[PDB]
């Protein structure tokens, strides 16, 4: 996964 | 409560605006299962795609920060903030005056262009990437440093197609910059954005070499973190899968001594990555397998090629194939690999359960042997075919002959008929 | 000659 949730 | 919060969000008071975004912004956050369908169905997303323009920086700011978490989910999930039309304005919010606003924009995109290629292309046919180039150069804050780094990455990321080279490739002087980065995770994700860029064709790999990356690139294969070393790793690798004088930079650069010590990492997969990066190099002119001999390098590999998993010996056997190609020109290199012990062990791989391999071994064996026949006609046997029968190779050629791929069992045979009758 | 991939 190339993704970031923020917090 | 979710239905108040929906009140809020559509009410046109900024106040009620804000502090309803702002609940949906907390719960949009949460670390186990965001409700991110729960909030999709509820109809806000076209709101929070409209606050993205209010002139109050805030709201801007909570409905980016909410919107960047949606499509932090799945791909029909990235897709609503994309059918909304978030992108072209998230660009717009790149050049905001309000460095938190450009951050969460930085953010967004980043995940957005991250779901898939399609997606990717999609966001650079907004224009985001060269607002982003700038955030890029001017901005002095660590967090967005990072983030700006590793959005480009995805937006460098993806095979299935790559990027359009002409729209990516202003990327390089920046990224040429961000590699001499003070911190650890710009490093990473810069890194990886170059190895991206530089799997691909001569022109692109050419591209690198101008934008001066190789040098630094080098200088990280030493780095402390095996994460900055394997990005960094992938990229020379990259570089030397070029003709022989793009090769001859990683050479120049001082890359062998790394690759030497990268042999023995820790990581099994710098170590692999370390062969194949070698092998290419081995693939190359007289004067390359050279410097690969002179940099002691051969030993450790003939050493693999017997130790660690299976992979590893594949690209060891690739390694020392390869730098048997100069029998005709410098035969005296061939002698040397012999007398370092590597027909044992190539003969070995004959017995390979891949076919590719058992083909590179056996080209490998043809070329020591005509060295040897070479020295042979000028003495009366051919030693290096005598070693080959007494260590049991001569039988594990002939049993190449019962292997069905055309090229190996062919090329068995000729060798019996021609050094073994 | 050289292999890709990467």
């Amino acid at each position: 996964s190339s993704k970031r949730q923020r917090r | 409560d979710l239905p108040k919060m929906v009140e809020g969000v559509f009410s046109s008071e900024i106040d009620k605006q804000i502090q309803a975004t702002t609940k949906f912004r907390k719960l949009l956050s949460k670390e186990r299962n965001p409700p991110i369908e729960e909030v999709i169905k509820t109809g806000v997303v076209g709101r929070f795609v409209e606050f993205l323009r209010s002139p109050h920086t805030l709201v801007q700011f909570e409905a980016a920060w909410a919107l960047t978490n949606i499509a932090s989910g799945s791909a029909t999930q990235t897709q609503v903030v994309i059918e909304a039309g978030a992108v072209p304005i998230f660009v717009e919010l790149l050049g905001s005056p309000e460095p938190d606003v450009r951050e969460q924009a930085v953010w967004a995109l980043g995940n957005i262009a991250g779901d898939s290629p399609q997606c990717r292309d999609y966001v650079l046919s907004c224009g985001a990437l060269r607002p982003l180039l700038t955030l890029l150069g001017d901005s002095r804050k660590l967090s967005m440093l990072r983030n700006a780094t590793w959005t480009l990455s995805n937006f460098c990321r993806g095979k299935t197609p790559q990027p359009d080279w002409n729209t990516i490739a202003p990327a390089l002087p920046v990224l040429a910059k961000l590699v001499y980065s003070l911190d650890d995770e710009v490093l990473i994700d810069a890194c990886w954005a170059i190895s991206y860029l530089s799997d691909g064709s001569n022109d692109k790999i050419q591209a690198v070499i101008e934008a001066g990356i190789p040098r630094r690139l080098v200088e990280l294969l030493m780095h402390a973190s095996t994460s900055v070393q394997t990005p960094a790793l992938r990229s020379v690798g990259n570089i030397v899968t070029g003709d022989d004088v793009q090769t001859q930079v990683i050479i120049n650069c001082g890359a062998l001594p790394c690759l030497l010590s990268l042999l023995s990492s820790n990581k099994d997969g710098i170590r692999k990555e370390a062969c194949w990066t070698i092998s290419n190099i081995t693939a190359g002119n007289s004067a390359q397998i050279q410097s690969v001999i002179d940099a002691n390098i051969i030993p450790p590999l003939i050493h693999l090629l017997s130790h660690a998993d299976l992979k590893t010996r594949k690209e060891a056997c690739w390694a020392i194939s390869n730098a048997t190609s100069g029998g005709l020109q410098k035969p005296d290199q061939i002698r040397y690999l012999v007398a370092q012990g590597c027909i044992k062990p190539l003969c070995d791989l004959l017995a390979c359960p891949d076919n590719k391999i058992i083909q590179v071994a056996l080209d490998g064996l043809e070329n020591i042997l005509k060295v040897g026949e070479l020295d042979k006609n000028a003495a009366s046997i051919n030693r290096y075919a005598l070693f080959i029968e007494e260590c049991g190779g001569m039988e594990k050629i002939h049993d190449c002959q019962t292997n069905a791929n055309e090229e190996i069992y062919m090329k068995a045979y000729n060798i019996i008929e021609k050094y073994f009758s």
